[PDB]
């Protein structure tokens, strides 16, 4: 029988900081023990200050990007050139995903950018188009390694002030983007130790008021 | 739906239908009302599959009422019977069917007679003194073998239904939470609230 | 006969022109774009005083920051109210958000010249489209039923159109507030309309940012018409 | 299938087919209707052209669309009937979605937009019908009277009349008509609707039908003695 | 949904500084009968494309014909179709990626993988992977079926990331796909000796070479291997 | 006379007059010019207002990163065509990674307005378009006309009063078609060539719309206090 | 997941929990399983997370175009019953929903409706629907009387979602309250499980099956 | 186009009347008299033959009485395959309804049915009325005796006594003052031959020139017998009235 689907694999992650936020993901791509590619981008620009990734069975993550990179462009059509808000962008991927139902996507789709008060926002993605808002997000193959650790680093879970017994917690603190990019980075190196799927090269997209840039980091390529 | 019962008797026909609502573990309600009426003289009870009872029986309320309104007339039981009959009979070859059992009780004005119809999902019509849909009659048509007789009164027939609900109570696994009855007659459709 | 989507020597469509002869026939409608909201108002012309005029509904909802009056073949606008009430719900829908006021007239002018031998004939019946967006702020469009919108700071159409306009030129300015517009729609309304201005007889409507679109109340009007009798005679 | 523009522009700004509908019901049988404090009366003519006729199984003017509104017309009357057959399955259909029967003003909404778009679809002429609708709301004791048209347009009326001579009981009911105070009691509001008729019809008791609703469904149609007596009560008020 | 019956085996390809390089054998079997030796599954399109197809046969013949046509069209009305508005390796490829994903997402696949290898006007290296799911990517080098477990690891050395690819020249390049071919000779099953070979480079154009042999291959030590363990003799 | 009643009837010399009569919409519009170098291509259009206090009509729309026109005649027939312009250039990207070129994006405006020449119950466009790009093989001017009829320029004009400003370019050939990197004096030229066209009126802020697309500029439009430099 | 509605004599209460998970993977501890329809009406979500926020959010939809059309706030029972037909078109195609309808207006007073994928519509005075919903009727209906206080009817509807929190392995991660009166709903704030918990072990000397 | 050759069968003339519909009943005012006539025991359908010829068959002859089911019969003025078109219409729409709801169909419901189908053809398709109008004599448990007619237009109505298709306005003055309520089958008969007798273009009325029908409660035992009359039935029954 013919199987429509497949996994290749990759694992991707979005954090929101105060007046900006990131999308950071693998650069490798693999079937079954198979590299299939070290540099295959998987994190993409997709105009209005929005970064995008659907990470699971890349030929449905490309489709579905693709479907969006289009929806942009012809809300400018229809729009007078209006900026796509990023709650708009999520609320437009949502009637995507739920177009195919009974057909899913096999994807987990993250977004990140700004939103309309200038403030980081990173949304999430289940296949059928389920979402949420968050300040952490990280999907994928090695997403149940790395969203523990962003539970305990970006949102201060499990942890109290020292000599307060344990009645104040850590109190909540935006981070600095020199701060995000080093727990992103610890993040992939740990990944890529213990999930064989995670490896060769780190892509991160950083979006800011002024643009989106890039940053590119090695990863172990065994 | 569980248990729904009839019984028709000299000058009225009686339906009682169980209260329970389950869903997989739990009893959601204890107060459902499992009947429509269909026209003032014709009383529809009905057990099956979820959400397709319900659909089923206020689609042929509607049509009913629908042919009311037209005619200015109401049809007879008999009618009425034949037309839900044969909604079955063509939803039992569709591509998803109607999974519903049904009573129709009546009085029929022309005739002066109750009359009793049993209607399976299938579409299998049959006129009966007595009447029930699933595990119920397994219990009770063996006891209105031998307490029925055709010039009963209501009151003996509400004693008879009793007698029924006991054993029902007795010796069924489920707990169906009690019935509500309605009674059919040539004055109309009345609920007993005390049961 | 002739087909319906005929042009004509001049290079005009035949039947787009007779529909705007039957909007000319129509009840008079007035709307006034200002920076503190957008005033929509509407001469009611009941046929008979048995007809209870409250039921004349010629100014209407179709979203929060979006109103409509209309002037012609009123049945008419119905289908193109109810496509204007799905687009703007059905866009919220899809995007989290309101809906622009031009991206609004745009899809109601769409079915505008879906004609021919789709439905039989053009629309009879011309709207004025009051709205507020973030972006283009306080709007008035006039969508006609040859597919085109302008926008205006003001604009009448119906039956008194041509003369209600002329006044409209010389009344608007830039820093007119709301309160001096919805006596200006009064005023332009008393002198076209045939029979004498009263609360049952025109209707006033506005569209704020705050408050969103309000048909106002008879027992509202009827002061601002008192308000417009006075100012008058003290001049 | 047939596609033909049959309902188009003029250029005068006319839709012709529309206005020649109006002329169909500008012929048919006159029909009124008249709204009292507590009651609507619906009152319709029967030309006596046709005397031999059967008035048991004759298709009744005034139509009962649910139990608690009902439907009187002038024009054609093959054309009436599919516009109450349509209005009565969404009668149904609307309490089958809401759980709740239709308003007065939905139902005549409803017809209103049948009415209209056979004037803009191709293939089809308009209705050749004006109808009045009549009754009460759930749950409600205001009393609701509308009219509707060929072209679509609808409208709510204290008293309307409609079809042949339509203009003289019009011009009746409005001197006699007075707002302040409608007609208080269902005796009143059926005694100044056969008057209305009687400016018209030129004939006694058998040319008028007369059909009253109350609130909470209750709909009665009177019968030829009933309505006689009317007659008699008035004219001897006349002569005088 | 089918079943593949005819099929042919590895495409293997890599990058060098001014090109590409593309190779795959001459056979196309019917199960484990080997039974057509002369399939040429190197498909040249214009002077500057060439794509390498393995899986069923059948649908390699259909996906020729689509290319073909698609050359046809690309001339209409069109006077700078051997110029400025010629066919790239990169619209070939969407063309190609487009109905592969469409036929996955009708349940009907094309049962294919597919190398386009060639080179852009611009002069830029162009390599790419598309198969019967619709999934793609590029890589340095590149390879279906058995080419990805034997030969992508002995083409990485010569180009194991990007900065190697001005390193390599077309000699050392077309050794290592030689050598790769000897290997999947040595080790694949449902392969055959016969060989074509494709270089397109931005300099020299588009080279084909048919007929090609494996050779220089190493079966003399066999005479020294007896039993399974304790046999002598 | 009694064959322009439908656009399906030849007339006894061999004429549709049903598309003359479209063709005659355009005369009415507005004018609009259309202009290119070897590097850049201009659309300046002189938009329409109602009266003074209604908006002054768009004339041009944007179809993609490197392509769009300017309109005269019907504005729902421009929206149609520039719509299916817009799908057509989408199709080319999303199937093929291909910008459409501009000679293959007038074909199929061709055979898309042909269509309702030839059958019953259409009708014929109600609009002229000029459509600038810059594709593979550089520059491009196109001229559209409702008959089906698509030409390929150096500059052109098209709605009322434009054979005054087509003469100023067919005098200014050799100039305008040298102004290669430099956007500024290719936009003068083209509003000189549009002034020729005016009568009574004259350009002001809210009248004038100018649009460019180039080797390194995408297709942009200007209009308000942006096309003030070039009054 | 884990939510509950009851009617009581001063109107009705909500509450709901906030997890989300993919098998034995908790997804999320922050979801929001409350719809506000408009002033007076609410929906809660049990299913299918994608099932349940894209066919409530088009349920908003479909109440904003009726209130446009008809010039007045629609029922309750009109609400759930679009919901209702709808989902019964799609039975057999797969569908998890279990929701609750639950608003007022005057015509029908306070009411709520359950509404679930196999087509089931249950008017009713209390409902629990989840993974949990057996542990929340525990607590739930030991406690219940129609004169319940306000202030005692919000801690119940709080208290019944945080046993479930507790026992049901897929409930959790916060609490969130509603209360819904003539003038409309009420939000009544998040409530953490892993603060509440603590809290409630104290003041009210229950969960004596932990370590504390 | 086609457009040119489209008559336009369904719109108003700028009097509010539907051309084609009376057009047609013009056709329908040249076709034979047909009468009915309802009794308080029973009805009665008489009807007169356009085309005497004496090498016509007759016994095996029917132009204008035509059975719908056992308890519904019509009388058709017009044009006989357009009325076949419509009776096997009416025929199967009762068989349906006994299928559906197991009893016969009651009279005005068949009647509607039919009247709908006719008005559909002068408000859309384009396409030419039928040039028909039909006397529905019958019987059922609710209104008991019913006697209808429709036209081309779609409107259908109740009679005691009614005629369609030529000399209406000269036969229904002659019903109008011989008709009584208390009248019974045996009178009726008498009075739809001797209305017939003198509304009649021929010299004299005959056998061979009439179509004749009773629906009758005088059946064994309270059931309802439709007859259609025999040639020489229809010769004992003018000789009994004294019209030969
Ligand atoms: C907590 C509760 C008791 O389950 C409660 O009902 C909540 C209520 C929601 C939040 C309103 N329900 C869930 O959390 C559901 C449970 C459920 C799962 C699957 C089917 C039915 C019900 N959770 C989800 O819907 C889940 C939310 C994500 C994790 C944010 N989504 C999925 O599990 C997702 C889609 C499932 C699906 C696919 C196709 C058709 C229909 C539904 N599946 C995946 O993401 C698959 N997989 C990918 C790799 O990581 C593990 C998950
Ligand atoms: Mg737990």
């Amino acid at each position: 029988q013919f199987n429509p689907y497949g996994d290749n694999g990759g694992t991707i992650l979005g954090i929101a900081g105060e007046d900006f936020a990131v999308l950071a993901g693998d650069t490798r791509n693999i079937t079954d023990y198979s590299i299939n590619s070290r540099y295959e981008p998987k994190v993409f620009d997709c105009g209005d200050n929005i970064v995008m990734s659907a990470n699971g069975f890349a030929a449905d993550g490309d489709a579905l990007v693709k479907r969006f990179k289009n929806s942009v462009k012809w809300y400018h059509f229809d729009h007078n050139d209006k900026k796509l808000s990023i709650n708009s962008a999520a609320r437009n991927i949502q009637h995507l995903l739920y177009g195919k139902r009974f057909f899913p996507y096999y994807v987990h789709t993250i977004i990140a950018g700004l939103d309309e008060d200038g403030k980081g926002a990173v949304y999430s993605f289940d296949p059928v188009g389920s979402y949420e808002r968050e300040q952490c997000r990280a999907g994928g193959a090695a997403a149940s390694l790395i969203m523990p650790f962003l539970d305990n680093q970006v949102n201060f879970k499990n942890q109290y002030e020292p000599g307060t017994n344990g009645k104040v917690k850590k109190p909540l603190k935006y981070l600095s983007v020199e701060e995000v990019i080093k727990l992103v980075r610890d993040s992939f190196t740990s990944a890529t130790e213990r999930h064989i799927q995670v490896g060769d090269g780190l892509e991160i997209l950083i979006v800011t008021k002024d643009g989106v840039r890039k940053e590119f980091y090695e990863l172990k390529r065994d | 739906m569980d248990i729904i019962l009839g019984i028709r008797v000299q000058d009225s026909v009686i339906l009682a239908s169980s209260k329970a609502v389950t869903r997989g573990i739990s009893v959601l309600k204890d107060s459902d009302d499992k009947t429509r009426q269909l026209s003032p003289h014709t009383l529809m009870s009905f057990a099956g599959e979820a959400g397709d009872t319900v659909q089923f029986a206020e689609y042929i309320q509607a049509n009913i009422q629908l042919y009311s309104i037209r005619e200015d007339y109401e049809l007879s039981p008999q009618a009425v019977s034949s037309f839900v009959r044969q909604e079955l009979a063509k939803s039992i070859r569709s591509r998803r069917p109607y999974q519903v059992n049904v009573l129709i009780g009546g009085y029929d004005k022309k005739k002066n007679k109750p009359e009793l119809y049993q209607i399976d999902y299938l579409g299998t019509k049959v006129e009966l003194p007595y009447g029930a849909h699933g595990y119920s009659g397994f219990y009770t048509f063996s006891l209105l073998d031998h307490h029925y007789r055709p010039d009963m009164t209501t009151e003996e027939g509400l004693d008879l239904l009793k007698l029924c609900v006991q054993e029902l109570e007795k010796r069924m696994p489920m707990d169906f939470k009690g019935v509500i009855v309605k009674i059919v007659d040539k004055d109309g459709i009345r609920q007993v609230d005390d049961f | 006969d002739r087909g319906v989507s005929t042009f004509s020597p001049e290079g005009r469509l035949f039947q787009v022109e007779y529909s705007l002869e039957a909007i000319k026939l129509g009840s008079t409608a007035i709307g006034i774009a200002t920076k503190e909201g957008v005033v929509l108002g509407v001469e009611k012309r009941a046929t008979s005083p048995l007809l209870e005029s409250d039921s004349i509904e010629k100014i209407v909802e179709i979203d929060r920051h979006i109103g409509c009056a209309m002037s012609g073949l009123t049945a008419d606008a119905r289908s193109m109210i109810e496509h204007a009430r799905t687009a703007a719900v059905t866009h919220n829908l899809y995007y989290d958000e309101d809906i622009n006021v031009e991206s609004l007239t745009q899809s109601v002018c769409d079915l505008a010249l879906r004609f021919g031998e789709l439905m039989s004939r053009p629309f009879g019946v011309a709207l004025l489209i009051a709205g507020h967006d973030a972006d283009d702020g306080y709007q008035l469009f006039h969508a006609e039923p040859s597919g085109t919108f302008y926008r205006y700071n003001a604009k009448a159409i119906g039956s008194g159109s041509e003369g209600a306009q002329a006044e409209l030129l010389n009344e608007w300015h830039s820093s007119l507030t709301l309160k001096e517009a919805e006596l200006l729609v009064l005023k332009i309304l008393k002198q076209v309309m045939e029979e004498k201005l009263d609360e049952n007889n025109a209707q006033l409507s506005c569209i704020t940012k705050q408050d969103g679109f309000k048909i106002y109340d008879n027992e509202k009007t009827a002061e601002l018409i008192k308000e417009l009798k006075e100012k008058e005679a003290a001049e | 299938g047939y596609d033909r523009a049959l309902s188009i522009f003029s250029p005068d700004g006319h839709i012709f087919q529309v206005e020649y509908a109006l002329e169909a019901v500008k012929r048919g049988t006159c029909a009124v209707g008249v709204k009292g404090k507590n009651c609507v009366v619906l009152g319709c003519e029967r030309r006596s052209t046709l005397k031999l006729q059967d008035t048991r199984i004759t298709p009744s003017k005034v139509s009962k669309i649910d139990s608690h509104v009902v439907l009187s017309f002038s024009g054609l009357n093959a054309d009436s009937r599919i516009l109450i057959e349509k209005a009565r399955v969404e009668a149904q259909s609307h309490r089958l979605t809401l759980e709740d029967p239709v308003t007065v003003e939905y139902l005549t909404r409803y017809v209103a937009g049948v009415q209209q778009r056979y004037t803009q679809s191709g293939g089809v002429r308009p209705f050749g019908v004006s109808t009045l609708i009549a009754g009460f709301d759930p749950r409600d004791d205001e009393p609701k009277l509308y009219q509707t048209e060929p072209s679509g347009i609808y409208s709510s009326w204290s008293a309307q009349t409609i079809g042949r001579n339509s203009k003289t009981v019009r011009e009746f009911l409005e001197k006699n008509y007075d707002r302040k105070e409608p007609p208080a009691t269902v005796e009143e509001c059926v005694k100044l609707t056969v008057r209305s008729l009687l400016e018209v019809v030129q004939t006694g008791a058998k040319n008028i039908e007369i059909t009253v609703v109350k609130p909470d469904s209750d709909i009665v149609a009177l019968s030829s003695e009933e309505i006689n007596q009317y007659v008699t009560q008035i004219e001897q008020e006349k002569q005088e | 949904t089918q079943q593949p019956i005819v099929t042919g085996t590895s495409v293997i390809s890599m990058k060098y500084d001014n090109g590409v390089i593309i190779a795959a054998d001459n056979l196309g079997s019917y199960g484990s009968l080997l039974r057509f030796n002369g399939v040429e599954r190197l498909i040249p399109v214009g002077d500057n494309t060439v794509v390498g197809i393995s899986g069923d046969i059948s649908d390699m013949q259909h996906i020729e014909r689509l290319l073909k046509d698609l050359v046809t069209e690309n001339a209409y009305d069109n006077p700078l179709a051997d110029a400025e508005e010629a066919l790239e390796p990169s619209y070939i490829f969407e063309y190609l990626a487009t109905v592969m994903y469409q036929r996955r997402s009708k349940m009907n696949p094309l049962w294919n993988a597919i190398i386009v290898a060639g080179v852009q006007s611009n002069g830029d290296q162009f390599l790419r992977y598309v198969n019967l799911l619709g999934v793609t990517y590029s890589s340095p080098t590149l390879a279906t079926g058995f080419g990805a477990h034997m030969a992508n690891p002995l083409l990485r050395k010569v180009v194991d990331r990007e900065s190697d690819i001005p390193k390599t020249t077309v000699q050392v390049a077309e050794e290592a796909i030689v050598n790769a071919m000897r290997v999947l000779y040595y080790r694949d099953a449902r392969s055959s000796r016969n060989f074509s070979l494709a270089i397109i480079d931005k300099n020299t154009g588009l080279t084909f070479k048919k007929n090609l042999q494996v050779e220089n291959m190493k079966w003399d030590f066999a005479k020294d291997i007896k039993g399974y363990g304790t046999q002598k003799i | 006379n009694n064959y322009d009643g439908d656009t399906v009837t030849f007339s006894p010399t061999g004429r549709l007059f049903q598309v003359e009569y479209a063709l005659e919409a355009i005369k009415q519009g507005s004018v609009t010019v259309g202009l290119r170098s070897n590097t850049h291509a201009v659309l300046v259009a002189l938009k329409r207002n109602a009266d003074e206090l209604s908006s002054y009509q768009k004339k041009i729309i944007k179809c993609d990163e490197h392509m769009g026109l300017s309109l005269a005649g019907l504005a729902p027939d421009a929206r149609v065509l520039s719509n299916y312009l817009r799908q057509q250039c989408n199709y080319s990207s999303l199937v093929f990674n291909r910008k459409l070129a501009v000679e293959r994006a007038g074909h199929l405006l061709c055979d898309k307005a042909q269509k309702n020449t030839q059958s019953y119950g259409g009708r014929p466009y109600g609009v002229g378009l000029l459509i600038i790009g810059y594709d593979k093989s550089g520059a491009h001017l196109l001229e559209f006309q409702p008959s089906g009829n698509v030409t390929e320029l150096y500059g052109t004009a098209i709605g009322a009063r434009s054979q005054g400003a087509k003469t100023y370019l067919e005098r200014t050939l050799d100039t305008f078609i040298k102004i290669d990197g430099n956007p500024d004096e290719l936009i003068k030229a083209g509003v000189e060539a549009i002034s020729q066209s005016l009568r009574d009126e004259s350009l002001t802020v809210d009248n004038l719309s100018i649009a460019i697309v180039g080797k390194d500029t995408p297709f942009t439009i200007y209009d308000g206090e942006a096309v003030a430099k070039y009054i | 997941t884990t939510t509950l509605a009851f009617r009581f004599q001063g109107g009705i209460i909500v509450a709901v929990d906030s997890r989300a998970t993919a098998g034995n993977w908790v997804a999320s501890q922050t979801v929001k399983k409350v719809i506000e329809i408009n002033p007076f009406l609410l929906g809660t979500m049990a299913g299918g997370a994608a099932d349940c926020q894209f066919w409530e959010t088009w349920l908003g939809s479909q109440c904003r175009l009726h209130e446009l059309r008809e010039k007045e706030r629609i029922s309750v029972a009109a609400a759930s019953k679009i919901l209702s037909n709808l989902v019964y078109q799609y039975k057999g195609a797969g569908l998890s929903m279990g929701t609750m309808i639950c608003g007022y207006t005057r015509k029908e007073g306070p009411t709520i409706y359950y509404v679930d994928s196999d087509g089931t519509r249950l008017k009713g005075d209390i409902f629990c629907v989840g993974s949990g919903q057996t542990f929340a009727y525990g607590v739930l209906d030991s406690n219940y009387k129609w004169d319940l206080s306000v202030e005692d009817a919000l801690y119940l509807g709080k208290r019944s979602i945080l046993a479930a929190a507790h026992r049901d392995a897929y409930s959790g991660g916060s609490v969130n309250l509603y209360h819904v009166t003539e003038d409309g709903w009420i939000y009544h704030g998040n409530h953490d499980v892993g603060e509440l918990f603590w809290k409630v072990k104290e003041e009210e000397g229950s969960f004596n099956n932990v370590i504390g | 186009g086609s457009r040119r050759y489209d008559s336009r069968t369904t719109i108003f003339s700028p009097e509010g009347r539907l051309y084609q519909v009376e057009y047609a009943l013009e056709s329908i005012s040249h076709a034979g008299t047909a009468i009915g006539i309802m009794a308080s025991d029973g009805i009665v359908l008489a009807a007169e033959r356009k085309v005497t010829s004496t090498l016509l068959e007759q016994d095996t002859s029917t132009e204008k009485l035509y059975k719908l089911n056992d308890k519904i019969a019509v009388a058709v003025a017009g044009l006989t395959a357009d009325a076949e078109i419509l009776i096997n219409t009416a025929r199967i729409h009762a068989q349906n309804y006994l299928k559906t709801y197991n009893e016969d169909i009651p009279v005005e419901i068949l009647v509607r049915r039919l009247s709908d189908i006719k008005q559909g053809y002068t408000q859309h398709g384009g396409l030419r009325p039928f040039g028909v109008s039909f006397i529905y004599a019958g019987y059922d448990d609710r209104y008991g005796y019913q006697l209808y007619t429709s036209n081309p237009s779609g409107n259908y109505t109740g009679w005691k006594a009614i005629s369609v298709g030529a000399n209406t306005s000269a036969a229904q003055t002659l019903l109008q003052m011989d008709y009584k309520d208390d009248m019974k089958v045996d009178d009726a008969i008498e009075l739809a031959l001797k209305t017939l007798s003198k509304t009649t273009d021929s010299s004299a009325l005959t056998y061979d020139r009439l179509e004749f029908a009773t629906i009758r409660k005088g059946a064994n035992d309270g059931e309802v017998y439709q007859k259609i009359f025999k040639p020489q039935e229809i010769k004992d029954i003018l000789v009994k009235t004294g019209i030969t």
